[PDB]
C-alpha cells in the first residue's frame, strides 16, 4: 500500500495529505476539522494503511462518540457479571495492550466526532499521556479501578489517535485548551476547486461546461456563508459529498440531477441555515437551478 | 445640551448589532424604546418557541433513568435503598441565554423611571417563566454566549439585555436602577458610530466591498524591526471598489454640534493612513470625513496632499429613511 | 540526584524555582498555576527527584485527577468481588503508609489537573489533616470506613503534596474553595522571554536574529489576551511548548517550520479564543507569518 | 484554658451569655484568628473543666453526608450493617451525664448543606425544641419506637470563614437558628501585645507591628463594597512560629510577610501589582 | 489633571528651550494647510495646526510635540497618538531652504529613561522617554543630552 494507491480518488490535495503525516509521525495525534461531507471519513480509515504500509485491520480500531461515552466504556468500569459486579478493561486499554505486544507496527485508533463528548471525563488519565512526550514506561501512571497490586498503563509510543471533529455545529466544540493543545487541528477544504474532485466528474460521462459551472457556482455560496461569521461561519460552508453520490449506476450529471439535489437536499439545507429572509432562499436556490 | 432624538439612536444600534414600529409607544426616552423592544421581541419568540437544550443530569432516583452510572451506584451502595446513580437529558428552558433574558427582566421591571404599562407587561412575563433561574449578570456570563450556538433572533434580543446591564446605575433606591445617560458621553456614542458605519456599509453597499483594513507604517527603525513604540493603526473603515479605494474616519463631538471653531482632529490620523497604505490596482486613493451633526448636512471636498478628502456632515433627527438615502448618497459621490 | 542535571533544560527562571522549593519545604501543599505548555508537570517531577535527592520511582507518585476519582478509589473503599465486596487501601493511603516507614526522607505525591475534580469528594475527611499545621499522629483521625474507631490514619509530616492546576478555561473564574486554603498557588509565566529559552534553540542551529523576532511577537501576543477580563483572562495566553517539541530529529528551525506550527497548533486556537472578530484572528496570523 | 487568648475579654463573655441561651453559635470571621482555637477553649470554659473526651470536632465538606454524621448502612464481611455516626454516638454519650455539658464543634459549616447532612435531626438541634418530648423516629430506624432527641447539654459550635469571595448568600437553614457572632481580627490588643511583650520583642517593635497591619486592615474594610470587613488579615501567623524561642524582630517578620501574607495579598488583590507593592513596602520600611 | 498636565509640560518644555538653548533659535510657529478647495478659501473648517515648539539650527529644523499621557508613566502598548500630529506638520511644512527636517518626541515617565531613532518617511522622527522624579539638577542635565543629539 502507498500514497499513489490512496490518492487516486480522493479530492483532497496532496499537499494536506504529507503535512497530516508531518503532523501525526512527530506528535502522533491530531484531528482533522472540516465541514460535513468533505471525507473525514473517508481519508482517516485510509491512513491507517499508510502509516502501516500495509492493509491490516487488527492493527486500526474505530470509534465514534457519542456523547454518552464514560471513562467507565472507554478504559477501565465495572460492568454486571451474572449476580455480582467484575472490572473490565475498556476498548483502549484493549487495544494499548495489544499496541505494546508489538512496538516496531504502528497501531492506529481512530475516533469519529470526538467533539460530541466531554473529553475530560472519557480519556481522564489518558490525556496526559496521550501526548508524544509523555508515552513510554518513564511516564507509568496508576489508573483509577486498579489492582491494590500497583499496575500502571502507559500510553506506548506506536499508538497513533486520529479524530475528526466536524465544524458545524458550533456548541459541540473543544474548548479544553489543556486538551487542544495534545491534539494537532488539520482544517479540510470543501474540494469543489481541485481538478483531481473534477476528473471524478468528467470521467462518469460529464461535460466539462457543466462541471466547471457546478464549481463556479458553490464558491460563490461558501463565500457568502464564510462571509459571515455571527451564525454560519467559515465552517458551516457546504461539503462536496452530495455531488460524490448516486451516480455509480450510470447516471451522467446534468442540471435535471443537479435540480433533485438542490431541491431535496441543499434547499432545505440553506433555509434552516439563513432562516432570516425567504428572499436569500430563492436567490442561491435559482442561481444554482438557474 | 442637543443630543440626537433616541427614537433614531435605536436604528444605529441595531446595525451595530448586525440584528418595528416605533409610533406607537409615547416615552421618549431611550429605556422606554428599548424595553417595548424587549418586552415585545421574548413574546415573538414565545409564539415559535424559545430555545430548549437537553442539558445532562447525574442524579440519584429510585429507578433506572437512561443510564446507570454503575461506580457511583455500588460505592455509594444505592442499590439498597433502591435508587441507582443515573444520566439522563432533561429539557429545560433554562439555558444560559434564555435565564439572562428574565434576569434583565427584572432589571427593567425595577428601573424607576419607565413608562408604565411597559413595566406591567414585562412584571407578567417575569410571571410567565416559573421554571427559568433568576441570575446575577455580569459580562463574563455573555462572554460564554458569543459562541452563537442560539438563533439569528435570540442574539438580538441578548444584545439588547447586554446593553441593559452595562447601562444600569443605582438611583434613588438600593433595590431599584436608574438609567445611563448613553447619548452625552462621545466615546460610546462614537464606538456606536464607528461600528454603525462598518456594519451599515456591508449591508447597504453590495456593489463594493467592505473591510476593516490593519495597516503597517512604511517604516524601518535600525533599533527594531518590531516598531512597538509606534502607535497601532487599524482603519475604522475601508470600502474598497475597483474603481476606487476609500478610507472613512467618523467621530462623534460635541463641539461639532455647536454651528465657530471646528474639531478636525481626527483628520491627522487620516492621512498618515492614506500614506502608509499603498495600492496594488492602483487605480486612485481617497479619504472621507463624516461626523454627525443636527440641524443640516454639509458636504465639501479637499485636494490636499494630492488625496482627495471630504468633510461632510449628516442631520441626524430629520427622519430615519431619508437618512438612509443621505448616507448612501454620500458615499455615491465620493466613491466614484 | 544533582541540580546540574535538573536545572540547565529547564526554561523556568532558577529565581522562582528557588521560591517553589522554599514554600513546598515550609508548606509541603503547592500548586503550580500556569497556562498549558509552561511545563508544570515537565518540573514537577524534577522538584521531587531535586528534594529526596536521589532518582528512585518509590518515594514518588504521580496521579491525575478527572471526574470519576472519589474518595473510594483514592484513600479508603470497597471494591466488588466476584460477588463480596472487600474494603481497599487506596493511593493516597497506600502511599502514606510507605512515607511512615521513613520519616526522614522526603516523599512526593504529584496530582495533576487538580481542578477537573473537586477535591472535597476525593480526599474528604483527609483535607483536614493534609494541611501542613495539621500532621502527625497527634491529629491522628479514624476513617469513614473503618471497622473500628481505633484504626486511625493520619498524614505523615514527610510526604509533600504537589498540585498541577490550569488557567486554561472559563469555568475556573469560580476557583474551589478547597484549594486556596490548603495549597498555595504558584504562578508560572509563560517565558519566552528567559535566556534558556533561547539557548534552547540556538543550541540547534537556530540564527539569532530570527529567535528575537519570535519573542516579541509572541510577547505581543499574549499582552493582547492580557489586556482582556471578560473573555480571555492572563491564564489564557500561549505556552512555550508548541516551540520546543519537533526538533528531535535534527530539522532545523525556520519560518517553514514555525509555519506549519502556527497552522495546526496556534491558527485554530485563536479562532476559539476570537471568534467574535474574524479579522483579528487573520491580523495575527499574518503577523505572526511575518 | 483562660491564660492568654489574644481575642477580647468582653466578647468571650458573650459568647458564654449568647452559647448558654441560644446554644447553637456561628463564629464568623478572617482565617488566622484561631477560630478553633477560641471555640476549644471556650468548650472547656463552658463545661468549666480543661477535658478532650467531652468535646468533639468535625471538619464539614460538601461531600459530608447523613450517612457518616449521624446513621449509614456500611458493608462488613457479607452484608450490610448500619453503623453509627459522629454526632448520633456523641449524643448517647451526652445523655449518660445530663448535668454536664457536651459540646461539638463544626467546622467550615457553611461549606456543607446542611438539610442532607443533619437530615431530619435539624428541627431538633434548635433550642427550644429540644430534650424527650420532641423525640422523632429516625429514618433509617428499623424500629419506629426508637428515637433520637437532642439533649439539652449539647451546645453546637460551628466556624465559618468570611474571607472566601467564592461565598455568596449564606443558607436559610443556617440563619434561622444558629446566631452568628463576629470575631474581630484583635491584631490590637493589650493581651496580644503583653504576649509578645514578655517574649524578646521590644515595645517600638510592637506599635510598628500593629499600627502597619492597622493600615492594611484599615484599607480593606474602607473598600467596604468591593471587598468585606472580614477579609482583613488575622493575627495567628504572628503567635505561630516562636515556639523555637527565637526573638520576634523585623529579621524574623520578613518570613511571614513573604511566605504567607503576600500569597494572601496575590490572591486577595488579583487586580492591580502596584497596589501590592505599595502595602508590602510599609511593612518592612 | 492630565489635561492641566499635558498643557503644563508643553509649556514647561517651551520655555526651558529659550533659558538652557541659548545657542538655538525657538519659536511657536502657526502652520497652514497644503490645501486648496472651491468650497472654502480660508480652509477655517479644516483645523488650526499650531506647532508645540520649534528650534532651528543651520542643519536643520527640529519640531517636537510633547504631552502628558497617563498611561506612559505606568510600566506594553504605547500610547503614541500625536505622532500622527507631528507628521502632518512636517508633510505641511516644506522649508524654503530644503536641506532638512527635525522631528522629536518626549514624553515624562517616572521609572525610566529611554531614547529611540525612527526613519519613517525619510523623515527624522525620534521618540524618547525621560524618568521624573529623580531629581531636579540631574534631569535638567539629562534633557540638555537628549536636545544635543537630535538637532544634529
Ligand atoms: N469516492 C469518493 N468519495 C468521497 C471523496 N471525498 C468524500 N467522499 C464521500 O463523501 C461521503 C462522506 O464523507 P465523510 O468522510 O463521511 O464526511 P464527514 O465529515 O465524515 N461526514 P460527517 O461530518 O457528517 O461526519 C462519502 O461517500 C465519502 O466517501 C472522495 O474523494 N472520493
Ligand atoms: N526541554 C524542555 N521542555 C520543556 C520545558 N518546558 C516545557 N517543556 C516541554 O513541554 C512539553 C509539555 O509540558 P507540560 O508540562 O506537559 O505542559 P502542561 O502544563 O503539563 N500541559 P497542560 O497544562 O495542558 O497539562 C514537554 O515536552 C515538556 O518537557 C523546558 O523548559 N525545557
Ligand atoms: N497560643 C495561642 N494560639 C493562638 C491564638 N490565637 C490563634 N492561635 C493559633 O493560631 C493557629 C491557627 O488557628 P486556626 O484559626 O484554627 O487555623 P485555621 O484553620 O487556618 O483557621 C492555632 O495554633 C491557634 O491555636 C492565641 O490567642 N494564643
Ligand atoms: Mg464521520
Ligand atoms: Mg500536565
Amino acid at each position: 500500500y502507498c500514497l499513489e494507491d490512496a490518492l487516486n480518488d480522493l479530492f483532497i490535495p496532496e499537499t494536506t495529505i504529507e503535512t497530516i503525516l508531518k503532523r501525526l509521525t512527530i506528535k502522533k495525534n491530531i484531528i482533522l476539522q472540516g465541514p460535513p461531507g468533505v471525507g473525514k471519513t473517508f481519508v482517516a480509515r485510509r491512513l491507517a494503511y499508510l502509516l502501516t504500509g500495509e492493509k491490516a485491520p487488527q492493527r486500526v480500531n474505530m470509534v465514534q462518540f457519542h456523547q454518552s461515552y464514560s471513562y467507565e466504556d472507554f478504559i477501565q468500569g465495572y460492568r454486571p457479571n451474572g449476580v455480582g459486579f467484575r472490572r473490565k478493561d475498556g476498548i483502549f486499554y484493549n487495544f494499548c495492550q495489544q499496541a505494546k505486544e508489538q512496538p516496531e507496527k504502528k497501531y492506529i485508533f481512530i475516533i469519529d466526532e470526538i467533539n460530541r463528548a466531554n473529553l475530560s471525563k472519557v480519556f481522564g488519565e489518558v490525556m496526559m499521556l496521550m501526548e508524544h512526550d509523555k508515552r513510554g514506561e518513564n511516564w507509568s501512571v496508576p489508573l483509577t479501578y486498579s489492582e491494590n497490586d500497583e499496575e500502571r498503563f502507559y500510553v506506548p509510543e506506536n499508538v497513533y489517535i486520529i479524530g475528526l471533529m466536524n465544524t458545524a455545529d458550533r456548541s459541540l466544540a473543544v474548548v479544553d485548551y489543556a486538551l487542544r493543545r495534545r491534539f494537532s487541528f488539520i482544517d479540510i477544504e470543501p474540494g469543489f476547486d481541485t481538478p483531481q474532485f473534477r476528473n471524478f466528474l468528467l470521467n462518469k460521462k460529464a461535460e466539462p461546461s457543466f462541471v466547471e459551472s457546478l464549481c463556479q457556482k458553490m464558491n460563490e455560496l461558501n463565500q457568502e456563508i464564510s462571509k459571515e461569521a455571527t451564525i454560519l461561519g467559515k465552517g458551516f460552508r457546504i461539503g462536496h459529498s452530495y455531488f460524490c453520490c448516486g451516480l455509480e449506476d450510470g447516471t451522467s450529471p446534468d442540471t435535471q440531477w443537479l435540480n433533485e439535489i438542490v431541491m431535496t437536499d441543499i434547499a432545505p439545507l440553506l433555509e434552516e441555515y439563513f432562516f432570516d429572509d425567504p428572499y436569500k432562499q430563492q436567490k442561491w436556490t435559482n442561481k444554482l437551478l438557474g | 445640551q442637543p443630543v440626537i432624538p433616541v427614537r433614531n439612536i435605536y436604528y444605529m444600534l441595531t446595525y451595530a448589532w448586525g440584528y418595528a414600529n416605533l409610533e406607537a409607544i409615547p416615552g421618549n426616552n431611550l429605556l422606554d424604546i428599548l424595553g417595548y423592544v424587549l418586552n415585545k421581541g421574548v413574546l415573538q419568540l414565545s409564539r415559535r418557541g424559545l430555545e430548549l437544550d437537553y442539558n445532562p443530569n447525574t442524579e440519584i432516583i429510585p429507578g433506572i433513568k437512561g443510564r446507570i452510572e454503575f461506580a457511583k451506584t455500588i460505592r455509594g451502595f444505592h442499590l439498597n435503598h433502591g435508587k441507582t446513580v443515573s444520566t439522563f437529558d432533561m429539557l429545560n428552558e433554562d439555558t444560559l441565554a434564555n435565564r439572562i433574558i428574565k434576569s434583565t427582566l427584572a432589571i427593567l421591571i425595577k428601573h424607576e423611571k419607565l413608562n408604565s404599562t411597559i413595566r406591567d407587561e414585562a412584571r407578567s412575563l417575569y410571571r410567565k417563566l416559573p421554571g427559568i433561574s433568576t441570575l446575577h449578570l455580569t459580562p463574563q456570563h455573555f462572554s460564554y454566549l458569543n459562541g452563537g450556538k442560539n438563533t439569528r433572533y435570540y442574539k438580538f434580543v441578548i444584545s439588547v439585555c447586554k446593553f441593559i446591564v452595562n447601562n444600569s446605575i443605582p438611583g434613588q433606591n438600593k433595590g431599584h436602577y436608574r438609567f445611563y445617560d448613553f447619548e452625552r458621553n462621545e466615546k460610546e456614542m462614537s464606538l456606536l458610530y464607528q461600528k454603525f458605519l462598518y456594519e451599515f456599509c456591508r449591508r447597504e453597499l453590495t456593489s463594493a466591498n467592505t473591510t476593516r483594513s490593519y495597516l503597517k507604517w512604511d517604516a524601518s527603525s535600525i533599533s527594531d524591526q518590531s516598531l512597538n513604540l509606534l502607535p497601532r493603526m487599524e482603519t475604522d473603515i475601508t470600502i474598497r471598489s475597483s474603481e476606487k479605494i476609500l478610507i472613512v474616519d467618523a467621530k462623534y463631538y460635541k463641539s461639532i454640534f455647536s454651528r465657530e471653531k471646528f474639531h478636525s482632529q481626527n483628520l491627522y490620523q487620516l492621512m498618515n493612513y492614506l500614506w502608509s497604505l499603498k495600492p496594488e490596482n492602483g487605480e486612485n486613493i481617497g479619504g472621507l470625513l463624516i461626523y454627525p451633526h443636527v440641524d443640516t448636512a454639509v458636504k465639501h471636498r479637499y485636494k490636499i496632499n494630492g488625496f482627495d478628502i471630504g468633510l461632510c456632515t449628516v442631520n441626524l433627527g430629520q427622519e430615519w429613511p431619508c437618512i438612509h438615502q443621505e448616507l448612501l448618497d454620500i458615499f455615491d459621490e465620493y466613491l466614484k
